[PDB]
């Protein structure tokens, strides 16, 4: 299904309008879902929310017809970044098989975090296997978007590099990896190998060499 | 009090019957509703179907022609079967308990009501890949270190996702950072796990790296040292 | 020829078809140009062809004329008067039968306020008796003479059509505008009537007592529902705010009484018609235009129209 | 209509009736009278 974006400043109140409006008396469910994780039923009956969910998550009861179903998130924090689904049931329409669209809430105004680059040389057991791989691990950066640049000594290297797209951590920051593959001869025949990690407007370098 | 745990093959050949199971812990199984939900890459949450407390089944018309949901009351295990799988069937299959809600708007006598279901407690998810490619166990290599220092455990060339990683058989839990995998052009994922430990702990707190790739039942271990 | 589908399925079995979403080609202000419009028609106003094709119920028998929606179907009390040189004589006997010598008589120039309410089975918004509950028939021993009972206590009835309808004007020509049923805002519910089960049981017993005087203290009388006939006579048909209700009354005449609830009420499932036919001549019928909003009228039931079958 | 197509001005509001051409629109003086007793 399609995804409709939404941006809310940090600490504000979010207003997520439901995808499909009800034609009659409704019963709307709200699920909080972050990709690669189990969804969390925020609100089951039009305004009933289960235990373990803060009072800042609220819905609209079905009092008089015409009121649209909207999920309200007061005091938005960086953890509120997820996909929110409007499971719309009503008297008129049939069985609500589809969960509907997906509101991609992105909380703005979060503090900028600098990466924590760490480069590892090829292991001995790997070199014993006639293969060699540099790994450049990046973590604790926000906003989650970086650029990796590999250099053999001073000359650039782009043949043999693989990079992960940033992924959100449990502390609401991001992390990515970079794997440069090279024959063990290329690892020895060069003086050093560097991994330049450019995040926002700054670059950070971690280098390694066979010594 | 009630938790759910999925379990699947991880890899299923194209045009073959997928099969997953879901164990309920703490509560019974024949007194609640249970729903299968999957989430594909790029596509949103899709409701597969559900089964009642009386073990009555109702399938989503999107995949009604090839899904069979069951239940085993001897314990708390409910199963799912999906035949004629294609590449588009690869997703994270979740398992959740559906609660029946009776929304009444008019008179219950005339039938002016309707039933809505909602999943209140979910499982954790089972990754399932549909590919003609065969399974392969990973190859673990140590990453020796050099305020504090950091060591790692490289897990390269396995298929398919995922791979669980724990340090010291679950003892070391602080400062651990397991990174997402990398799908190389060869078609195999490559992972890397790293912990940040104090420098003085280098001699000689043994750091054992645990790696488990169930689609090949190839658990391995490896120690790191300068 | 109407192309009809059910409007909004998934309600309660044979209920989606009780009202249909019908679309049809229609004339316009220009005689040479057509228009494809739609309208919500009740099932009681359409018949199939034998496919999903329908037609209005009246087309093979009667012409149709929609009421000018500015006129009000609300009954207003009427006073009948006698011309000069004439007189109206009122029988002020509180236990009067309808025929015979009335001992207390008074003269009036005009009768009291008489609302011209046209109902069936149940006499609505009428005048009450002051003593007992009288029973009037010309030959009560004849089973083919309708019994007209008249309560002394009003047993209240609450009727409603809860659907929030919309009236969509459709110009069928220069000056002519047919008012169709646009759609339904909110829930598609069922029209019904409530009557207090306690008061109806109490008032149904008074009729039994007064019926014993014509058939014996020992006999047993029984209430059954209508034995067939047209729709207007088998149901409590009447008019409530403009729409013409047709209420099933099996829940009101389903009781046997021997020789000698208290909280809830008994509801009456009512259907609704729009093309109501004429009660006298054939070849004529009226289209009741759709009433917007929610309809709910509160009225008294002051009498009945019963019928014996010849314990 | 919006081409050279037209319609009569009244068609979207009112029905139309042409006067019987034998009748005369010429005003004739009228004398209003009161009944007897007035
Ligand atoms: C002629 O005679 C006719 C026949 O009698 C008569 O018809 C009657 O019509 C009226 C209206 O036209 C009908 O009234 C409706 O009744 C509905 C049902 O209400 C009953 O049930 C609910 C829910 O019951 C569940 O939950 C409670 C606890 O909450 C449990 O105790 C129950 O056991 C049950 O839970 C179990 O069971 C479920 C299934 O059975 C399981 O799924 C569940 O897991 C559990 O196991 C009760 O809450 C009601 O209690 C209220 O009423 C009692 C008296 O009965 C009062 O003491 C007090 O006021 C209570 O609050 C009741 O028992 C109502 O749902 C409905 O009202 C809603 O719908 C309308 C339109 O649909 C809305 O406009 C309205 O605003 C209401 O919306 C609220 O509620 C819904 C439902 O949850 C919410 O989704 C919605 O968001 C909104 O929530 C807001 O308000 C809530 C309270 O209102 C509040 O809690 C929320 O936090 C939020 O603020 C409507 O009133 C009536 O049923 C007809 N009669 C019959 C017999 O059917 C007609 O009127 C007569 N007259 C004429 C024609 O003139
Ligand atoms: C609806 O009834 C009608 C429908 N359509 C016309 C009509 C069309 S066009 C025309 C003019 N035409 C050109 C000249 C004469 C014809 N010539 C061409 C020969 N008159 C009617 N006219 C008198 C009517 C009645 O009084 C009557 O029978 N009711 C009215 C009151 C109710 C009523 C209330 N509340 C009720 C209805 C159903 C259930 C319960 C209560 C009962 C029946 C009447
Ligand atoms: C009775 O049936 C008619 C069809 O013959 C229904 O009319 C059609 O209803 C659909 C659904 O609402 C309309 O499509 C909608 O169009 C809007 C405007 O572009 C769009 O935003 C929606 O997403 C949807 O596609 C359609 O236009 C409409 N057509 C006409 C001619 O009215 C009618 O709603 C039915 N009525 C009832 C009471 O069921
Ligand atoms: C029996 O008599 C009673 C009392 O005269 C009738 O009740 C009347 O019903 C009409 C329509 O059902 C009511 O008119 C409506 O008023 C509301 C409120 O202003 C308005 O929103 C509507 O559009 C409509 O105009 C009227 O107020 C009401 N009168 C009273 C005193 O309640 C009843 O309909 C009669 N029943 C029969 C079968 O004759
Ligand atoms: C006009 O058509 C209606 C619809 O068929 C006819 O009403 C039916 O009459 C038959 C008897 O011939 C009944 O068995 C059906 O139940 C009636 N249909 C109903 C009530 O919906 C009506 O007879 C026709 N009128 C004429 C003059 O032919
Ligand atoms: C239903 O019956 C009650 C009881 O007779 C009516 O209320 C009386 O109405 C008369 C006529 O105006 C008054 O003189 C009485 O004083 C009223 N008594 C009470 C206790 O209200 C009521 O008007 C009737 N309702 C309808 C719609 O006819
Ligand atoms: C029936 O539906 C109409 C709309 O189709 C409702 O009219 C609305 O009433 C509210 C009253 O708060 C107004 O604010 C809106 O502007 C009205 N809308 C229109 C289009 O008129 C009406 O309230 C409904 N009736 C009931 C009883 O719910
Ligand atoms: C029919 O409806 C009327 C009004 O909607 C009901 O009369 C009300 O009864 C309550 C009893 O708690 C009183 O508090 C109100 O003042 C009454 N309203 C009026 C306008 O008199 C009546 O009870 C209903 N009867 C049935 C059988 O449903
Ligand atoms: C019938 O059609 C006429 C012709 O367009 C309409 O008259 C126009 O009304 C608009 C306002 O909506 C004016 O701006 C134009 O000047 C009018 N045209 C004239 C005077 O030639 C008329 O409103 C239509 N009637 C209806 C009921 O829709
Ligand atoms: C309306 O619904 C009834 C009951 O489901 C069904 O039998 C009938 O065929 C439906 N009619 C149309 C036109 O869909
Ligand atoms: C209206 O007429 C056309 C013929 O031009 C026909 O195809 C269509 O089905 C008609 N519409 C209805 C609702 O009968
Ligand atoms: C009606 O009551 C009068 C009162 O005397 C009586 O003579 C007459 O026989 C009664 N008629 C019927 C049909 O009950
Ligand atoms: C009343 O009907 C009965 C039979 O139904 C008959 O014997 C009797 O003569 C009738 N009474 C009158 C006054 O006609
Ligand atoms: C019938 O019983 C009543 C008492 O309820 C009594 O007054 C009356 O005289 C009795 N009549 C006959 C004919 O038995
Ligand atoms: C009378 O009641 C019987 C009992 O089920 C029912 O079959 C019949 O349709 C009812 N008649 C009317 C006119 O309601
Ligand atoms: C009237 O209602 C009874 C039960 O309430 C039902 O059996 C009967 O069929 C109904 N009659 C009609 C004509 O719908």
């Amino acid at each position: 299904s399609y995804v409709r974006p939404l941006s809310v400043a940090l600490g504000e109140t979010a207003s997520i309008s439901c995808g499909r409006q009800a034609l009659g008396s409704r019963a709307v469910q709200w699920y909080q879902h972050r990709p690669g994780q189990a969804p969390i039923l925020l609100i089951y009956n039009n305004q009933d929310r289960p235990s373990g969910i803060p009072e800042r998550f609220s819905g609209t009861p079905d009092i008089n017809f015409g009121t649209r179903a909207t999920l309200t998130i007061s005091g938005v924090e960086a953890g509120d970044e997820a996909d929110y689904y409007c499971h719309m049931w009503d008297s008129r329409s049939g069985f609500s098989w589809s969960f509907g669209g997906a509101t991609r809430l992105t909380v703005l105004g979060q503090p900028k975090a600098a990466p924590s680059v760490t480069l590892f040389p090829p292991s001995s057991e790997e070199l014993q296997a006639n293969k060699a791989t540099l790994v450049c691990l990046i973590s604790d950066f926000y906003p989650g978007a970086v650029t990796v640049a590999w250099k053999a000594d001073s000359s650039p290297v782009k043949a043999g590099v693989e990079t992960t797209t940033p992924s959100k951590q449990s502390n609401n920051k991001y992390a990515a990896s970079s794997y440069l593959s090279l024959t063990p001869m290329q690892w020895k025949m060069h003086k050093s190998y560097s991994c330049q990690v450019t995040h926002e407007g700054s670059t950070v370098e971690k280098t390694v060499a066979p010594t | 009090q009630v938790q759910l745990q999925e379990s699947g093959p991880g890899l299923v050949k194209p045009s073959e019957t997928l099969s997953l199971t879901c164990t309920v812990s703490g509560g019974s199984i024949s007194n609640y509703y249970w729903s299968w939900i999957r989430q594909s890459p790029g596509k949103g949450l899709e409701w597969i179907g559900y089964i009642s407390d009386s073990e009555s089944t109702n399938y989503n018309p999107s995949l009604k022609s090839r899904v069979i949901i069951s239940v085993d009351t001897s314990k708390n295990q409910l199963s799912l079967k999906l035949n004629s799988v294609t590449a588009a069937d690869s997703a994270i299959y979740y398992c959740a308990r559906a609660q029946q809600g009776k929304r009444i708007y008019g008179m219950v006598s005339f039938g002016e009501f309707f039933y809505y279901y909602y999943m209140d407690v979910w499982g954790k998810g089972t990754t399932v890949t549909v590919s003609s490619a065969s399974t392969k166990g990973p190859s673990v290599f140590p990453l020796a270190p050099s305020g504090t220092a950091a060591l790692g455990c490289l897990v390269k060339d396995y298929f398919p996702e995922p791979v669980t990683v724990s340090w010291n058989s679950g003892a070391l839990t602080s400062g651990v950072h397991t990174f997402p995998a990398v799908l190389q052009s060869s078609g195999l994922y490559s992972l890397s796990s790293v912990v940040t430990v104090p420098s003085s702990s280098l001699g000689t707190q043994t750091y054992i790296c645990n790696v488990n790739h169930k689609p090949s039942n190839t658990k391995v271990d490896k120690k790191v040292e300068p | 020829t109407l192309q009809c589908t059910n409007v909004t399925n998934a309600i309660t079995d044979d209920m989606r078809g009780e009202l249909k979403n019908c679309s049809f080609n229609m004339t316009t202000e220009l005689r040479d140009k057509k228009q494809k419009v739609y309208s919500l028609f009740y099932r009681l106003d359409v018949v199939q062809i034998n496919n999903k094709e329908y037609r209005l119920i009246n087309c093979n028998t009667s012409a149709i004329t929609q009421a000018c929606p500015k006129v009000s179907f609300e009954p207003i009390p009427i006073h009948y008067c006698a011309p000069a040189g004439f007189a109206i004589l009122k029988c002020k006997d509180k236990k009067f039968n309808g025929t015979g010598p009335c001992p207390s008589v008074s003269t009036v120039q005009c009768t009291h306020g008489i609302k011209p309410v046209v109902s069936t089975q149940l006499l609505l918004n009428g005048s009450l008796a002051e003593e007992e509950v009288m029973i009037r028939s010309e030959n009560i021993t004849n089973n083919a003479k309708n019994i007209l009972v008249q309560f002394n206590t009003p047993v209240q009835i609450n009727c409603t059509r809860p659907n929030n309808n919309t009236r969509k004007s459709i110009r069928i020509g220069p000056g002519q505008a047919f008012y169709a049923t646009g759609d339904i805002i909110g829930d598609i519910r069922q029209a019904h009537c409530n009557v207090s089960k306690a008061t109806w049981n109490e008032t149904l017993g008074k009729v039994v007592k007064q019926l014993r005087k014509h058939f014996g203290n020992n006999t047993i009388i029984r209430f059954a529902n209508s034995s067939g006939g047209d729709l207007e006579v088998t149901t409590h048909s009447f008019n409530c705010g403009g729409e013409f209700f047709y209420c099933n009354t099996s829940g009101l005449f389903n009781s046997t009484w021997i020789s000698n609830g208290s909280n809830d009420s008994i509801t009456l499932p009512c259907r609704i018609k729009q093309i109501i036919n004429m009660w006298q001549r054939i070849g004529q019928a009226m289209y009741a235009p759709p009433i917007q909003g929610v309809i709910r009228c509160v009225s008294n039931i002051t009498g009945l129209i019963l019928t014996r079958d010849g314990t």
